[PDB]
């Protein structure tokens, strides 16, 4: 177990906890809490960044002295692959945009970089593959985003047969682009929903309990070659679920329907931005598609985890959304939205 | 015994062993002992119920008229039945001197609050029970000092830990500060200093 | 007027201890033996009481030593046994107490070295 | 004295080198391994034994007080040099 | 019921063992030779009380209280350990 | 005898009835200290952890030890109605950023040497 | 012998001597001393487990105690059996005496062989050093058979000129002429001897007899010779012969056993059979290997596919050939109890905790009877001492060597069978100095021990 890699100390943050973890994809809202939840228990973390240096200030904390190592890589070249991945006995992958830009299409992020990672991995040695994709990744799916993801997990399996595969639904949290997403689109009057939202079903997941996840997978040794799914404890219609956002932020709540082909040529329009999209035609798509159901797959409670309720934790998302009026309003006074559990 | 050798004072030490003998004859219902170091300080040690009794006496009388309170702290000795020796230091301008008084509490027995006496004890009590946990009767507002809010223990005790049991850290997650139990990256280093050759002569207990 | 309690002393709750550190430690109350390496008894006079010893690792950054439990370096001294057992009891600790070793006085005779028949006769000065 | 290990790492003065499978070597990826080139023990061992014509010889290690403490080195034998066990100076008495 | 030792805890000079030392002083020795092949542990114990520990098959074992008793009851007491009772 | 000097109360009945006025202040101050601090739980989560830290010290049987808890009570109860205490102090009554310890000896036997 | 371990920042420093009047004043052995630094060398730190190939390789402890556990409910009473090491401490000697217990065995043995014909170990003064240590100075005369007392228990010796020089002590040896530092009356080698002194007809014989406060210590290097029961027959004679024909002193012990073992007498207080003839007899499919270095029993001598578990800190001789292996806790490193050759309960402390993975031993076997379903009924330090004492009182009193006199009915029975002395001189294991550095899995992990003996071997 190569003797400096044996645990050590009580769990904290001077402890050894074994485990050297190469984290790409760690400065996004997800990389972020995989690497303090790492940097709590005393594990080696690798953070492999393209962007701006100060871009990455709010990760140093997270681990005691010498345990946050920050290098350049370049998701084109495998050199910087190899540089980031050479110690370590995990690696997570955690890359990933919602929007195309002119050097990165959803192929680039989602099936080519992945697959170098894998291969690179594996030469190298790496004994653990964390790879996350998507609940409703699929082949033959409208959004191209999810195609890229199906493809993307055939090749990490193919290069790395023993990767841990998860795939999360929707992931809400203080940064996440869901509960903030719906909460910021009462800047224009009313709610667009197509069909009113009364045709989608979805079942988004505490961010939490992803990284919990992911950390009880790296920690458990049955977990290696499998495909877990990643879901919340309750299913919501949109309508019911973005009504409850605008009913936790106090914003009256206006939705209209708007047709498919209309919200399509919405997501178009404001896909010409050269910074962050507001939105985009495939989050457009993705938002009202039904999230699915996939029972055979292994999930949180399978690696000791239950779910936390959108109900307990939507306030500490959407209390910021809220005007002065409402701002110390408390958690139990928003009466639950309806659930369809089966 | 020349120039290295500090000088004494007789004179001194005979006024302040006969101002000790004064306090004590005025007193005797609290007053148990009284001392006089060799660098001419004068101690009163005194029975707790005394603590109002006295204190008032050495600030009124017309021949002690110790109108400053200096300081008011506490001493930790463990091996006591009574574990906390309670020390006042007392400045007398009109005579220009100095007096201490002494006396003892545990843990679960309250003291006399001084407040009436002199109101520069009220902090000084405050810092008391903050470091030590000595409860000091009729206080005015008596509430923690010195230490973080909510914390726990007194520190200044023997037996708590010198690095204590909680530390703080900024947690992401929860976007806030947070306390979890120590973790040091070094553990402070025991040294064992003492000689085992007796020093002080002068000083030799008994053998028992 | 006094309250009249008939209960043994208690503190625990008071002193703001974690519980782990009450219940799991063990406290050895011992006289110090004298360092082999010196003559001087000056440091085996008083009674002590220190606590178990817990798990030091090495630091990945600089290799020193770091530990997780704050008790490593408590360390009391006490004028008698009995009182450093009631110090003990009051704070909830279970404790181990071992008796204070004395040497045995011994007979020197100088004279014994150049006796006229035992073995006590020394060969060399 | 430096050298080399078979990993490229520069072994330090006190022989310590991280080994092949060592993870903390990560450390020094993109930055480089601080060590210090003039070894001491090498460069003592440059220093010439001195002859002096007595059993005794006194050593402060040169400069004075600004020195060591000063120290008397026995050289009756004449198997082995006097070293100075502060300095690294080594003195004898002629021989041959 | 398949006996694989028998353990006497005595005390050294407490007046309670008195009978369990008149027992090992006198009827011991024939005890051990009618039963060769039996762990017999003899112990000493601190003033609490004398005892009989007897351990069976599969680490059960029973314990016995001898205080006060004469060496006729101790001889009763590992009589009956030794044969089908209780 | 035992000479003892009290604090507040002769015997267990008034320190009993100092701990429910103690108590009965916690809970009336309970969903003023949820409004005013802006915490993300319910009122119902901090009576329950008002109740459990009240329970924590129930085996205490001194009169003396009892009046010094409900002091101490007391001076925490002034500290978070004056909003002296931060958020992050009323917090720590839950450790939420500390992971569960394992209780049963086999994980303990696991993780290291600690007893 | 009483030791302060030295450490800093995690790490064994020295040994040095703790003074005890009564066991080894103010000295300690170089072995004692010295033999430390192989606590660093050759440590088992994680646990092992046999690959498809046959090459052990590390895996964690879960793994290893469920492999252990399968076996273990695999097979049942004579199939299984357990054999103890020189340096096992009592709370692991008792958990694995109550896990093979619950799987209804009785096959808990040593390495060290004692006679169990007669009394056996039934009567505890019979296999003691009953005068004690403090006893020597009293003594006017000491007899000793089959003994190398400088080597095998060096402050004993070291006791023994202290007598010889203050009280005149009269010294006479049966065994090889070995330098003991003090001069002795050699009355040979051969085992009759003690015959010969026990009928009369020795001039030795009238020496013990006007003794005002004889003493015969037999050494337990003598006993691992096969008729070592006829040896303890007649030194049990000698001292019978002693006590009726001088009468009776009062309360001053004759008969002494000198052991060289530090688990030895622990494992006789908490029932274990002395030596591995119980094995021998009927073979095990299961062998628990706890400490046990002394390449008594080997594949060899077992069925094939044997299971081997090995308990331990050090890869000795043990460690190669078992299927699993289960790194334990060396002495400096736990708090756990110890029986000296006295009968005297003593207990370490922890200096410095188990290096990688290894784990206190009775914690081990505490786990491994959890997950093999049969949950040992202790889950602290405090409860296996419980447990200890409900076992043998005496290993919880922790300075106590007084004890009951049961030479009567030891020599009673032991007279019982006759079995024969053979034509074999007495000769210890521990012939010369070089012999003496290397006698455990530390010391033969010590560089300072084989400085010591490459110095010895060859001076330069
Ligand atoms: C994921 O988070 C998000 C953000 O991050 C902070 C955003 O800024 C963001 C963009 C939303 C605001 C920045 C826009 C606020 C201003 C409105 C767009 C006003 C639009 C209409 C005005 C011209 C007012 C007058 C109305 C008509 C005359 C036109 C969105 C959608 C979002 O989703
Ligand atoms: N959020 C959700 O609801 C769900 C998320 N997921 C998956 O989880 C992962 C992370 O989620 P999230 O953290 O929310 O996504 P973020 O966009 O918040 O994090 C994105 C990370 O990917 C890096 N990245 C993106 N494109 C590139 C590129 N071309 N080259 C190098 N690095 C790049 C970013 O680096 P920089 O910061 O420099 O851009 C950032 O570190 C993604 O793979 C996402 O698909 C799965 C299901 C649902
Ligand atoms: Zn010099």
């Amino acid at each position: 177990l190569h003797h400096a890699l044996i645990p050590h100390g009580k769990g904290g943050r001077s402890s050894v906890s074994g485990i050297v973890a190469t984290v790409f994809g760690a400065t996004g809202f997800l990389g972020r809490y995989v690497v303090n939840h790492l940097g709590r228990m005393g594990s080696q973390v690798i953070v492999p960044y393209r962007c701006e240096p100060y871009d990455t200030m709010h990760l140093r904390p997270m681990g005691d002295l010498g345990q946050i190592i920050f290098m350049e890589w370049n998701g084109k070249d495998k050199d910087s692959i190899r540089k980031v991945v050479e110690h370590s006995n995990v690696v997570i992958n955690l890359v990933g945009r919602e929007w195309e830009t002119k050097n990165f299409d959803f192929e680039d992020v989602f099936v080519k970089i992945p697959h170098a990672i894998a291969q690179v991995s594996k030469e190298a040695g790496v004994e653990k593959l964390i790879h996350i994709s998507h609940l409703n990744a699929d082949i033959k799916s409208p959004s191209r985003y999810l195609r890229s993801k199906a493809v993307g997990e055939k090749e990490v399996r193919a290069a790395f047969p023993e990767a841990t595969i998860i795939k999360p639904s929707d992931i809400f949290g203080r940064e996440d682009r869901f509960l903030n997403y719906f909460a910021s689109m009462r800047w224009f009057g009313g709610v667009p929903l197509i069909s009113l939202g009364k045709e989608t079903v979805k079942q988004p997941v505490y961010i939490v309990d992803v990284s919990k996840g992911i950390i009880n997978a790296i920690k458990d040794p049955d977990a290696k070659g499998k495909t877990f799914a990643f879901v919340g404890p309750n299913r919501y219609l949109l309508f019911d679920l973005v009504q409850y956002i605008f009913a936790v932020a106090y914003r009256p709540f206006l939705p209209y329907p708007l047709p498919h082909f209309a919200y399509r040529w919405v997501g178009r329009l404001f896909e010409v931005s050269p910074f962050e999209p507001w939105t985009t035609r495939d989050k457009v798509e993705r938002v009202h598609m039904s999230d699915m159901t996939l029972p055979h797959l292994p999930g949180l409670e399978d690696l000791g985890i239950q779910a936390t309720p959108l109900e307990l934790k939507a306030i500490e998302v959407l209390r910021r959304h809220r005007t002065y009026r409402w701002l110390t309003s408390e958690m139990e006074d928003v009466k639950p939205a309806k659930t369809v559990n089966i | 015994t020349r120039p290295t050798i500090r000088p004494r004072n007789d004179v001194v030490h005979k006024q302040l062993s006969a101002f000790g003998q004064y306090v004590a004859e005025i007193l005797p219902k609290y007053v148990q002992q009284v001392q006089v170091s060799c660098f001419n300080e004068l101690e009163i040690f005194i029975h707790p119920d005394g603590v109002i009794p006295v204190l008032t006496f050495l600030r009124d009388h017309t021949n002690a008229q110790f109108k400053s309170l200096a300081d008011l702290t506490a001493v930790d000795v463990p091996t006591r039945q009574n574990r906390f020796e309670i020390v006042y230091n007392l400045l007398s301008l009109r005579f220009n001197s100095r007096i201490r008084v002494k006396t003892y509490t545990d843990e679960l027995t309250p003291i006399e609050s001084s407040v009436t006496v002199y109101k520069a004890a009220n902090w000084y009590e405050r810092e008391i029970w903050d470091m030590f946990g000595v409860f000091f009767a009729n206080h005015p507002d008596l509430r923690r000092i010195l230490t973080d809010y909510g914390f726990e223990g007194h520190p200044f005790r023997k037996d708590f830990p010198l690095s204590g049991y909680v530390e703080l850290r900024y947690d992401d997650e929860v976007k806030r500060v947070v306390a979890e139990p120590v973790e040091l990256a070094q553990e402070f280093r025991k040294f064992d200093l003492n000689s085992p050759w007796e020093a002080f002569p002068a000083y030799r207990q008994p053998p028992e | 007027q006094l309250i009249a309690v008939d209960e043994k002393l208690d503190i625990t709750t008071l002193t703001g201890v974690p519980e782990e550190h009450i219940k799991t430690r063990k406290v050895r109350i011992f006289v110090p033996a004298r360092n082999n390496m010196q003559s001087g008894v000056n440091n085996t006079k008083k009674w002590k009481m220190e606590f178990d010893t817990r798990e030091r690792w090495e630091n990945p950054l600089m290799g020193w030593s770091s530990t997780a439990d704050p008790l490593s370096n408590l360390v009391l001294t006490f004028s008698t046994k009995e009182d450093a057992v009631a110090f003990a009891e009051k704070n909830g600790w279970s404790f181990d107490v071992e008796e204070r070793k004395v040497p045995k006085p011994k007979s020197k005779s100088y004279g014994a070295n150049f006796s006229w028949n035992k073995r006590t006769r020394v060969s060399t000065k | 004295g430096v050298r080399t290990s078979p990993t490229g790492e520069k072994v330090t003065h006190t022989g310590q080198a991280y080994d092949d499978g060592d993870y903390r070597r990560v450390r020094f990826s993109d930055r480089q391994k601080e060590v210090n080139e003039n070894f001491a023990i090498d460069l003592i061992a440059e220093q010439p034994v001195s002859e002096v014509g007595s059993r005794v010889i006194s050593c402060d290690g040169g400069g004075g007080a600004l020195g060591h403490p000063r120290v008397y080195i026995n050289l009756d034998k004449e198997t082995k040099t006097g070293t100075c066990g502060y300095c690294g100076l080594q003195f004898r008495q002629p021989h041959h | 019921l398949g006996l694989r030792e028998i353990r006497i805890h005595l005390c050294q000079r407490s007046p309670g063992s008195q009978g369990v030392r008149d027992f090992i002083e006198k009827r011991y020795v024939e005890l051990k030779k009618a039963n060769p092949d039996l762990p017999i542990l003899i112990r000493e114990c601190s003033d609490v009380q004398p005892k009989l520990w007897a351990r069976y098959a599969f680490g059960q074992e029973k314990n016995v209280s001898l205080n006060n008793f004469s060496a006729d009851q101790v001889t009763r007491t590992l009589e009956n350990v030794l044969s089908g009772k209780a | 005898g035992t000479s003892v000097k009290p604090i507040f109360s002769r015997d267990m009945n008034e320190a009993k009835r100092r701990v429910r006025e103690l108590y009965r202040a916690w809970y009336r101050e309970v969903p003023n200290t949820v409004h005013l601090f802006q915490l993300d739980i319910s009122v119902k989560q901090g009576r329950d952890k008002v109740r459990e830290m009240f329970m924590k010290n129930a085996h205490v049987t001194d009169p003396r030890v009892v009046d010094l808890l409900v002091i101490k009570g007391k001076m925490e109860l002034e500290e978070t109605i004056n909003v002296w205490k931060q958020r992050t102090h009323i917090m720590r009554f839950f450790h939420e950023t500390e992971a569960p310890r394992p209780t049963d000896f086999l994980s303990k036997f696991y993780v290291g040497h600690d007893p | 012998s009483n030791i302060v371990v030295s450490t800093r920042t995690g790490e064994v420093m020295r040994i040095l001597p703790r003074m005890h009047e009564d066991i080894n004043e103010e000295w300690i052995s170089d072995k004692t001393r010295f033999a430390y630094d192989g606590l660093k060398r050759q440590r088992l730190t994680q646990p092992m487990i046999r690959n498809e190939k046959g090459l052990l390789t590390y895996t964690t402890w879960e793994d290893a105690l469920s492999r252990v556990a399968g076996m273990l409910q695999s097979f049942q009473g004579n199939d299984v059996a357990a054999i103890a090491g020189g340096l096992v401490d009592a709370e692991a000697l008792v958990a694995l005496k109550d896990l093979l217990n619950r799987v209804d065995s009785d096959s808990l043995c040593t390495e060290e062989v004692f006679p169990t014909a007669g009394a056996g170990t039934d009567l505890r003064s019979n296999y003691l050093l009953n005068t004690t240590i403090a006893g020597v100075e009293e003594a006017d005369v000491i007899l000793l058979v089959g003994t190398n007392p400088r080597f095998e228990a060096p402050l004993f010796n070291a006791r023994i000129r202290k007598s010889w020089l203050h009280n005149d002590l009269k010294v006479a040896l049966i065994g090889s002429p070995v330098d003991l530092t003090y001069r002795y009356d050699h009355l040979g080698d051969s085992p009759k001897i003690l015959q010969d002194i026990a009928s009369g007809n020795h001039p030795f014989s009238q020496i013990l007899k006007e003794a005002k406060k004889p003493m015969v210590v037999l050494g337990s290097s003598a006993l691992q010779r096969s008729d070592g029961t006829a040896i303890l027959a007649a030194v049990s004679n000698i001292a019978q012969n002693i006590r009726l024909s001088s009468g009776v002193t009062g309360d001053w012990k004759v008969m002494n056993i000198l052991h060289r073992i530090a688990s030895q007498v622990a494992a006789l207080d908490l029932g274990y059979k002395p030596g591995v003839e119980a094995i021998r007899k009927n073979p095990p499919k299961v062998l628990f290997l706890l400490g046990a270095d002394g390449g008594c029993i080997t594949r060899q001598d077992l069925p094939k596919d044997c299971f081997i578990i090995y308990q331990g800190h050090h890869g000795d001789v043990g460690a190669p050939m078992a299927d699993v292996i289960l790194p334990g806790a060396a002495y400096t490193e736990k708090s756990a109890t110890y029986v000296n050759t006295e009968g005297r309960a003593q207990q370490t402390k922890v200096a410095v905790t188990p290096p990688g993975l290894a784990r206190e031993d009775w914690k081990i076997i505490r786990a491994l009877s959890e997950i093999a379903g049969m949950t040992l009924p202790y889950d602290t330090l405090d409860q296996v001492r419980s447990r200890l004492e409900e076992v043998s009182p005496n290993l919880v009193r922790y300075d106590d060597v007084e004890g009951a006199n049961y030479f009567q009915q030891a020599n009673e029975l032991s007279k019982l069978v006759n079995q024969q002395l053979l034509a074999d001189p007495l000769v210890p294991p521990q012939l010369t100095i070089k012999d003496f550095y290397m006698t455990d899995s530390i010391s033969r992990a010590s560089q300072t021990m084989a400085k010591c003996v490459k110095a010895v071997t060859e001076g330069i």
